[PDB]
């Protein structure tokens, strides 16, 4: 069983799905077509704000090429975007892709920074580790049973 | 002994430690800053000792 | 001001270059739920007005 | 999203002269007669002017005249006094960033 | 996901790359991810012939 | 049309102000109130708006966070605060109101409050 | 508004369904029973807005 989790605003909820494309799914988190499993998403605007703002959260913006599903990158760098090369620091056409979150409880549905979790499983013909609430019972041979 | 996997193998990015030991293996992946070099004492002459 | 059901207003666009996905900033919406085309892949049909 | 843009910059006039002022808007889809012009004298907060494209509200004069459609629009002034020492702004209420003119700086000689 | 496969293969009397067929089989699989673009060795030079 | 508002004050840096904006003087069909700021020699420029009776407020795009709006328990009186007033914050703040329901030209204005920075 | 908004209206009655993407802002008496509907309103006597 995998179990990771991130927060995204509640806007880009219905961009974590097999195919999908964005400024979320493209550089920062992506899900294979085939993909077995599903994902969790509930509201947590209850603690994930305040009247000023909860800047704890940050997601990347730009990046060379979309990335392969299943890879992480927290790599920290001047994006070039523009003809000069971006020596350091920051400038015009130097755009630093790391940006920030402004959630806070004023904001209306789709806004509010959301919770989401996603388990991943495969059903491949390995020994099982983790099973559900079942019970053994006794080997019966030659006869014809319920296996 | 061992391999090392990566995409730059520089203190910005994530790489591979796959190191063999003489009855066991570590893997962990880390973002590791510098891969210097194997020790080496100059000597490197195995004809006597 | 928005008008009424009765009387709704008729609103054209033409000649001009769209971007379907600034649209998620201006109001806090949260379906967008849409029939003939994916709202994936917006940006790059090209249409008459 | 909607802005202004006023000319000329500053007006010195003697009172008693017609001046005509130009408020115009960039936007590609007009305005239609969503504008109002403010006064503000030094000191006291802005008074209200006109409202739409040329109504007058409670308690101005019918000195003041105002005309305009679609995306420009003018107004027209006639027996200029002493006591108009005042900056005049335009705004439009048709979109909601909610913002004002460069204003229009009308000194009384 | 990291896959590794091998097979000790015996017989490597006079040829470099001996001829014939050998399958090998499946080791351990890692939950690696990452973008890997790159390899290296990590031989130990301390004593070498 | 001469709602009561708060007077000047002298503020040093890192302080805080309050600036109230009295509503009785009238009869108001309307649910809101509004904030106009004026620079001491630029013109005018928005900030944002409260909605009575419900007390969210409305913030516009360079005057997010800072600002505090604040309604009264009758809903009636909305104050004004601010923290970490800086060298260029001095500056005019105004208290408008509405004449009648979606008519968004504003008529009634209070008399202005100044906040001057200073040691 | 809390006392209510009252600026929004909508139409009832009609003699029969319009077809898609059409308006009609007219506004007239409709007669809802066998006495006519000369003006004003009243019993079999409906306004539509």
């Amino acid at each position: 069983v995998y179990a990771d989790s991130f927060v995204i605003r509640g806007n880009e909820v219905s961009q974590i799905a097999p195919g999908q494309t964005g400024n979320i799914a493209d550089y920062n988190y992506k899900l294979p077509d085939d993909f077995t499993g599903c994902v969790i998403a509930w509201n947590s605007n209850k603690l994930d704000s305040k009247v000023g703002g909860n800047y704890n959260y940050l997601y990347r913006l730009f990046r060379k090429s979309n990335l392969k599903p299943f890879e992480r990158d927290i790599s920290t760098e001047i994006y070039q975007a523009g003809n000069k090369p971006c020596n350091g620091v920051a400038g015009f056409n130097c755009y630093f892709p790391l940006r920030s979150y402004g959630f806070r409880p004023t904001y209306g549905v789709g806004h509010q920074p959301y919770r989401v979790v996603v388990l991943s499983f495969e059903l491949l013909h390995a020994p099982a580790t983790v099973c559900g609430p079942k019970k053994s019972t006794n080997l019966v041979k030659n006869k014809c049973v319920n296996f | 002994r061992g391999w090392i996997f990566g995409t730059t193998l520089d203190s910005k990015t994530q790489s591979l430690l796959i190191v063999n030991n003489a009855t066991n293996v570590v893997i962990k992946v880390c973002e590791f800053q510098f891969c210097n070099d194997p020790f080496l004492d100059v000597y490197y002459h195995k004809n006597n000792k | 001001r928005f008008a009424s059901v009765y009387a709704w207003n008729r609103k054209r666009i033409s000649n001009c270059v769209a971007d379907y996905s600034v649209l998620y900033n201006f109001a806090p919406f949260f379906a967008f739920k849409c029939y003939g085309v994916s709202p994936t892949k917006l940006n790059d049909l090209c249409f008459t007005n | 999203e909607v802005v202004m843009t006023q000319s000329p910059a500053s007006l010195s006039v003697s009172p008693g002269e017609r001046a005509t002022l130009s408020c115009r808007a960039r936007a590609s889809l007009g305005i239609s007669t969503d504008l109002a012009w403010y006064q503000q004298r030094p000191g006291q907060a802005p008074r209200l002017l006109i409202y739409g494209a040329s109504t007058r509200a409670t308690g101005i004069p019918a000195r003041f005249s105002g005309s305009g459609s679609g995306t420009e629009f003018t107004l027209t002034i006639s027996s200029l006094q002493s006591e108009d020492s005042a900056v005049y702004y335009c705004q439009q209420y048709s979109n909601w960033p909610l913002t004002f003119g460069g204003g229009t700086k009308v000194e009384i000689k | 996901y990291f896959k590794i496969y091998s097979k000790h293969t015996p017989i490597n009397l006079g040829r470099d790359l001996p001829q014939g067929f050998s399958a090998l089989e499946p080791l351990v699989d890692l939950p690696i991810g990452i973008n890997i673009t790159r390899f290296q060795t990590l031989l130990a030079l301390h004593r070498s012939y | 049309v001469q709602l009561a508002q708060s007077g000047s004050e002298l503020r040093k840096p890192g302080a805080s102000v309050k600036v109230s904006c009295d509503t009785s003087g009238h009869s108001f069909t309307s649910n809101a109130i509004h904030w106009v700021r004026q620079a001491p020699g630029q013109g005018l420029e928005w900030m944002g708006w409260i909605n009575t009776d419900t007390g969210t407020p409305t913030y516009a795009q360079g005057f997010t966070g800072r600002f505090v709006f604040s309604l009264d328990t009758s809903a009636r009186t909305a104050y004004l605060q601010i923290s970490s007033l800086k060298a260029d914050d001095t500056a005019v703040f105004y208290c408008a109101r509405e004449r009648d329901y979606s008519d968004y030209f504003f008529d009634y204005w209070g008399q202005g409050t100044l906040v001057t920075v200073s040691s």
